[PDB]
């Protein structure tokens, strides 16, 4: 998600 | 002696974050709600950012990282949301954005009155308790460590090794000027209480902000992408009695 993509 | 904990909360505390909220149209409910809801979607990418650059905060299960995020968010904003209104218009309105300031006009057209006025008395309890920038960062940080589930974290031993840390620099930074080991006592009790009194706002939001989700197609209300998937997935959790807020009082 969005979200979850700030830490890849 | 260099105060290095000090040094970084101030260095990685999060700049102005604007709305876009269109102040030359007459206030109406939908407007208020989907430029809150925008102001909360470019909030948390700043919360992230300033979570990850905390001090030991990497330590935690990536995915400890993000739902102690997920589940701390509105506690974190409406506490510096609180401070802002505080040190910038005196408590005498809700400073969420430089261009989204609710006098009590907005606050009943927003439809969550009882809300904002209990945020406006926490505004007012950085002047009455006389809360300093320092107390007020280290207490930010220690909200980001105040609500997990109740089936635990993937590890949950080093959250718990990182909130003590945390709460160890709060009794720092109050004994700071303090050589009366009751001052600080006292001084903790209030500062403690203030946290807990963030917890109740929390829930309130969490629970009109979900029933606005729920209904959103209903009243023109717009939520963006994250905030959408945070609020039916997270804070359902939450609102069930899944994940809860970690008092220190009662
Ligand atoms: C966190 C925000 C936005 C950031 C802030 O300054 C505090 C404020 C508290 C009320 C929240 C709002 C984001 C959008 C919400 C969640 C609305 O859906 C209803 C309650 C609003």
């Amino acid at each position: 998600s969005k979200f979850a993509a700030l830490w890849d | 002696c260099q105060p290095i904990f000090l040094n970084v909360l101030e260095a990685i505390e999060p700049g102005v974050v604007c709305a876009g909220h269109d102040n030359n149209q007459p206030d109406s409910f939908a407007a208020l709600l989907s430029s809150l809801n925008e102001l909360g979607e470019r909030q948390l990418v700043h919360v992230v950012k300033w979570a990850k650059a905390l001090p030991g905060f990497r330590n935690l299960h990536v995915d400890d990282q993000m739902a102690v995020i997920q589940y701390s968010w509105m506690g974190l904003m409406v506490f510096a949301m609180g401070w802002r209104s505080f040190t910038n218009v005196n408590s005498r309105m809700l400073y969420f954005a430089p261009d989204l300031v609710f006098n009590e006009y907005r606050m009943h057209k927003s439809r969550m009155y009882s809300q904002c006025v209990r945020m406006r008395h926490l505004s007012q309890e950085f002047g009455w308790l006389q809360i300093t920038p320092q107390e007020f960062l280290c207490m930010k940080a220690l909200l980001l460590f105040s609500i997990i589930p109740v089936d635990g974290l993937k590890n949950q031993k080093f959250f718990d090794e990182l909130r003590m840390n945390y709460i160890k620099e709060l009794d720092r930074i109050i004994a700071c000027k303090r050589k009366n080991p009751t001052s600080c006592s006292r001084r903790f009790y209030q500062l403690t209480k203030l946290l807990d009194s963030v917890q109740p706002i929390a829930r309130e939001l969490h629970q009109f902000t979900f029933d606005l989700l729920i209904k959103s197609h209903m009243v023109s209300v717009d939520f963006p992408e994250m905030m959408a998937e945070i609020i039916s997935v997270q804070v359902p959790k939450i609102l069930s009695g899944k994940v809860k807020p970690i008092y220190f009082h009662t």
